[PDB]
């Protein structure tokens, strides 16, 4: 859950550049595939178990 | 193989069979976007925000378009295979008499 | 990949590409040398 | 201390905060409490912009 977000999956450390003002990406499905963790803003991949 | 080796276009009868197969798939992904008159595309948003009675309308509505979308599909597959198949029974048939 | 997230998978071919070249080999093979 | 008349009704903005929302729902001082597009129960799981 993360500042709102809720789902399933394994979370890794991502390659993904954000820019500062970017929170989260998303796939083609309007799923999250990525986030920015709210508390020490690392960016994590998402990916299905 | 000169002639292979310098038009782009050769194969054309093979790559529109991987694109229309490629479309078809995408456009399928792309409906788990939509709607469909829900007050979310995202199954885990309607979950989070309401109870199950307010909840199960909303999941009904997405369980119905996205049926809708899957069957499309299913059903453009069957033609194409069935077009495919054909295609199949003419070139084993050009194995055989050429 | 994406597709697989979302119950979409690809099942491999029975004959893989390497076999289907020696079925054509084998039918050039024969008409080569016995027409 | 003051309410507004209806047709000069108030509006206060909140953010970048903390909302405990339970208080309100289970106080027994209110005699309407009615959530429209979520449940009330659900509330202190959620964020909003
Ligand atoms: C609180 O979050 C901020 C980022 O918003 C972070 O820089 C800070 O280190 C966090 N504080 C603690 C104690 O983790």
């Amino acid at each position: 859950n993360f500042n709102g977000l809720t789902g399933t999956g394994v979370l890794t450390e991502s390659n993904k550049k954000f820019l500062p003002f970017q929170q989260f990406g998303r796939d083609i499905a309007d799923t999250t595939d990525a986030v920015r963790d709210p508390q020490t803003l690392e960016i994590l991949d998402i990916t299905p178990c | 193989q000169d002639s292979l080796s310098s038009t782009p276009s050769a194969l054309g009868k093979l790559q529109d069979v991987v694109n229309q197969n490629a479309q078809a798939l995408n456009t399928l992904v792309k409906q788990l976007s939509s709607n469909f008159g829900a007050i979310s595309s995202v199954l885990n948003d309607i979950l989070s925000r309401l109870d199950p009675p307010e909840a199960e309308v909303q999941i009904d509505r997405l369980i119905t378009g996205r049926l809708q979308s899957l069957q499309t599909y299913v059903t453009q597959q069957l033609i194409r295979a069935a077009e495919i198949r054909a295609s199949a029974n003419l070139a084993a048939t050009k194995m055989s008499e050429c | 990949c994406a597709q697989k997230f979302n119950g979409l998978t690809v099942l491999p071919p029975l004959l893989t590409d390497e076999m289907i070249a020696q079925y054509t080999s084998a039918l050039l093979a024969g008409t080569i040398t016995s027409g | 201390t003051r309410f507004a008349s209806v047709y000069a009704w108030n509006r206060k903005r909140i953010s970048n905060c903390v909302a405990d929302y339970s208080v309100l729902y289970n106080s027994a001082s209110f005699s309407t409490f009615k959530c429209y597009g979520v449940s009330p129960t659900k509330l202190n799981d959620l964020c909003f912009t």
